[PDB]
DNA sequence: GATGTATATATCTGACACGTGCCTGGAGACTAGGGAGTAATCCCCTTGGCGGTTAAAACGCGGGGGACAGCGCGTACGTGCGTTTAAGCGGTGCTAGAGCTGTCTACGACCAATTGAGCGGCCTCGGCACCGGATTCTC
DNA sequence: GAGAATCCGGTGCCGAGGCCGCTCAATTGGTCGTAGACAGCTCTAGCACCGCTTAAACGCACGTACGCGCTGTCCCCCGCGTTTTAACCGCCAAGGGGATTACTCCCTAGTCTCCAGGCACGTGTCAGATATATACATC
């Protein structure tokens, strides 16, 4: 029922400590449930497209390299 | 013998507004907006007559190309316009 | 003896985005349907983009377009600045910005 | 209007072929003959369907007609799914039956979407839109019972989303007049070997 | 404390955002976005947006965590994630 | 005061804040140190579009830079500002 | 000299058109330096062009080009 | 007799000029080009995957693994500025660790 | 029937080293390396073709396309190579 | 000095380097016709320089404005630890959905005549840029 | 409570828009090969779910390491006035090469034909993964 809270307390944390952060503050958990939420928009509104133009209702990876591509992140290790 | 786009972007102009002129340096700025732009579309939805593995350019593939090319509202008025153009353009 | 953009009931030309279109190399084969819909689409953005700078022009009480008004025209509605964001107008300048 | 079902109307008309779309638009009973004089029918199909959206877009539309029109669908393409058997006892008018099922699984959960047709022999097609308690209900992924008011045999389509089988099946046992439900071996892809395997022993017990 | 942690965690290659999670935020999201459809996801392309997530969101810490070093804290602050968004544009 | 007068009105006009010869002189003095030997021809229109960009790229640099001199309590830029700005980007 | 025609009010006025209050001293030094990083950058990316079609002349548009593929687009001068 | 051997290349010639002629990106291909294109793509294979296996053996380890071509990717100073807009799958990062 | 570069890669790197293995993962990367760079290179080649008015791509038009795309030393020593192939390719 | 910190090996586990069959895309051949490379030319756009002015930059100076260093209170964050909840394995079912194989048809290249829509050159005249003047505002 | 900022008016000036000549490129029209929409069938791989089980998150109590406001000190940019200087304007010559045309020729494209290479499939077997157990590094 909570539907972003899927990412977590500490996987945050996790994500931080990858990062090199020493001490995350407080209401970085509010922030950051924020910005990757509109990152994930401008994939799959911007992946959602081209699978629609192939007349597919699966959207293969390839579809999500193109469109991280068009963005200007290219991905490399699938296909 | 070296054409542009300055007569359209006049007329345009001067239909969307009664007498307001423009100067000769600023419609070059509108020459390279709208060399830009269909450089853009043009040229990307190319790109989608590729990964279908297609030869041809119909108008499904431009219209995905202006949905992809342009942020929301901007986008969804003018694909409400260009089928709006293209329907009277088909019963001739 | 009738004219495409008399069709189309558009201003934009369409048989020279047409002849652009097939000598660019884009594509072996070019629809009839596309470049009417696209050059629909390009007089839609050039009228907003002259619908937006003529009100500054006026605001400026001025009748003649120069880039500032355009520059202006674009920086301040949202979704253009979205489109138009890696590009610097030539003889622009600058919004009003402090602090 | 809302500005999801006319994707669901949309992507249902492109699953109809162009050899009986006429059929399926003259039964349907929705719009005026005119519009269907309006439409080219020869043209692709990638814009009859938006001129045909087009005429919806103006004068009425709703979530109950598009699944009616999914109910009409899934009526002449029998060959696709695979069926289920099911079979009340332990124990009439159909207003009542419709009223009850739908008051009790409108009860049961809290999104649903029934939808009924009628049709000859006494049948009834429900189709079934299960959800949750806080999702809209998934409308791409049907169930359909095939029920019969004389016979206590109902026939049933299989889905995706199961667990909500003996939900169904205790809430269509207690719509009706019974008690009892079972679950029968009988599970193919055509409806006249089901029809027969049950009618050759009801009509002759 | 701390010290033990980031060594560790920047030695491995594994995925840290847990996949059943970021499979139903994908599917809740993506929903929004097709005018109630749903779709099918093939199990690889979920791993190319999970990638792409944990890439985009390490740099952006990264740069945030250069930000911090600036104005002498060591914390990183919500004013320092919303200002190094600007900057990169 | 003063300052707040010169922001209001060098944000007004449009014109090019660097002069015209030494900016010349400086690109072709770069342009002399690659493929050496021959000259270079420049249009008088093409030195004029280089310095509309460079000057576009270092008004945008400084405005960009600014914002980590507010952000530290500071009111003054240094090169660590410019260098950090720099290095945020990846240019 | 050749480098020092970009003098102190040039930059000056450059960095009070960007919204910047007050000034320290050691930028005179580093934005000539990136300025110098920035248009070899443009430079190089030019004369290609130019001796591609085997012409002794830079034209406008061949800027207009290096700076398309640069990634700062400039409109206009086309 | 083949046009890989007759250059002495590796990559093959008659793939990268299927993939000019059918590729959309001139009416005419000439015969000179695709052969310097497959040796400059083979210089640039050659030049990744020597660091990719030195970064390997100084790991102890005989196989090259994508943590690998990160090391040496964000470690040489070339491939940093081609590859600087480029996410490797099961990548990692750098060890950075930083003070006050 | 779909084809990659997996074989001319492994070629190369037991050319330039005796037994270092490469796993079926990594590969997969330099496939997405090498359809990518030939995307690059062989497409701005292609609007060099454009602005000089022309129909072909000779070596010369790819010879400034890697001119174009690389850095400094690796340019270099990549323009020194191709045309060492492309003379021994001549003289057949 | 106990807690990490690196190493020996256990074995076990599966990916992977390799061997074979095989379908089809790459090589040989050769005509042919447009692309272009070389040759000449003439103008046109750029380069160099004389000269005089006038804004514009350089340089001392002092003064307030700001950066920096220490510091005390305190509070918001890390950590230790029991719980409880949700995530993973893995196993079954099992069916919607990619795809791909024919077909036939509307449709877009391809081409000869022809003409007006748009491009090049020209000529104002009103819009505008600048210069000087009359009406507000904060220290 | 008056020098500075804003609006206004007059005058030169010069480019923006109207106008004509014209030419070549867009239109019209008839021909033919074929790209792709359309239908139907077939394997496959993604979703739903469930039981377990257990690894990690959750909630909390607490100690304390930074956040932040304050304040003292010292240095250091900015405004100002004077002197100096080079950028620019306009001109004048001249000449290097950019754009145009001709002309042959040659080199790539198309079609046909032949077969060697690169891909899918299948399989033993070594590389490492993780796990336990044991010899060093350290605040």
């Amino acid at each position: 029922r909570d539907n972003i809270q899927g990412i977590t307390k500490p996987a945050i944390r996790r994500l931080a400590r990858r990062g090199g952060v020493k001490r995350i503050s407080g209401l970085i958990y509010e922030e950051t449930r924020g910005v990757l939420k509109v990152f994930l928009e401008n994939v799959i509104r911007d992946a959602v497209t081209y699978t629609e133009h192939a007349k597919r209702k699966t959207v293969t990876a390839m579809d999500v390299v193109y469109a991280l591509k068009r963005q200007g992140r290219t991905l490399y290790g699938f296909g | 013998r070296k054409e542009s786009y300055s007569v359209y972007v006049y007329k345009v102009l001067k239909q969307v507004h009664p007498d307001t002129g423009i100067s000769s340096k600023a419609m070059g700025i509108m020459n390279s907006f709208v060399n830009d732009i269909f450089e853009r579309i043009a040229g990307e939805a190319s790109r989608l007559a590729h990964y279908n593995k297609r030869s041809t350019i119909t108008s499904r593939e431009i219209q995905t190309a202006v949905r992809l090319l342009l942020p929301g509202e901007l986008a969804k008025h003018a694909v409400s316009e260009g089928t709006k153009a293209v329907t009277k353009y088909t019963s001739s | 003896a009738k004219s495409r953009s008399s069709r189309a009931g558009l201003q934009f030309p369409v048989g020279r985005v047409h002849r652009l279109l097939r000598k660019g190399n884009y594509a072996e084969r070019v629809g009839a349907g596309a470049p009417v819909y696209l050059a629909a689409v390009l007089e839609y953005l050039t009228a907003e983009i002259l619908e937006l700078a003529g009100n500054a022009a006026r605001d400026n009480k001025k009748t003649r377009i120069i880039p500032r008004h355009l520059q202006l025209a674009i920086r301040n509605d949202e979704e253009l600045n979205k489109l138009l964001g890696r590009v610097t107008i030539a003889q622009g300048g600058v919004l009003p910005n402090i602090q | 209007m809302d500005e999801t079902v006319a994707e669901f109307i949309k992507r249902t008309i492109l699953k109809i072929p162009m050899n009986e779309l006429t059929t399926i638009l003259k039964a349907w009973d929705f719009l005026s003959e005119n519009q269907l004089q309006t439409v080219n029918f020869r043209q692709r199909k990638e814009s009859v369907v938006q001129h045909l959206i087009h005429l919806c877009e103006e004068k009425r539309a709703s979530i109950s007609d598009a699944a009616l029109l999914d109910i009409i669908y899934m009526q002449f393409h029998q060959h696709q799914k695979v069926w289920d058997v099911f079979q009340m006892s332990k124990g009439f008018d159909m207003k009542q039956f419709k009223n009850s099922f739908k008051k009790i699984l409108q009860r049961a959960l809290k999104n649903v979407t029934v939808s009924f047709r009628e049709t000859e022999e006494n049948a009834v097609w429900i189709r079934i839109a299960w959800g949750t308690q806080y999702t809209k209900p998934n409308q791409y992924k049907p169930t359909y019972v095939v029920y019969y008011s004389q016979t206590p045999y109902a026939f049933t389509s299989s889905s995706m989303l199961r667990r909500n089988t003996p939900l169904l099946g205790q809430a269509l046992t207690i719509a009706s007049k019974h008690h009892q439900i079972v679950k029968m071996d009988l599970r193919s892809r055509y409806l006249d070997s089901l029809k027969a395997i049950v009618f050759k022993q009801y009509n002759q017990t | 404390g701390w010290l033990k942690e980031i060594r560790k965690l920047q030695k491995s290659t594994h995925l840290l955002i847990r996949k059943l999670p970021f499979s139903r935020l994908a599917r809740e999201i993506c929903v929004k976005f097709t005018r109630g459809v749903d779709f099918n996801w093939q199990a690889q392309a979920l791993l190319a947006l999970q990638e792409a997530a944990e890439a985009f969101l390490v740099h952006l810490f990264e740069d945030a965590y250069l930000l911090t070093l600036h104005a002498g804290r060591v914390t990183l602050f919500p004013k320092d994630v919303q200002l190094a968004r600007r900057i990169r544009g």
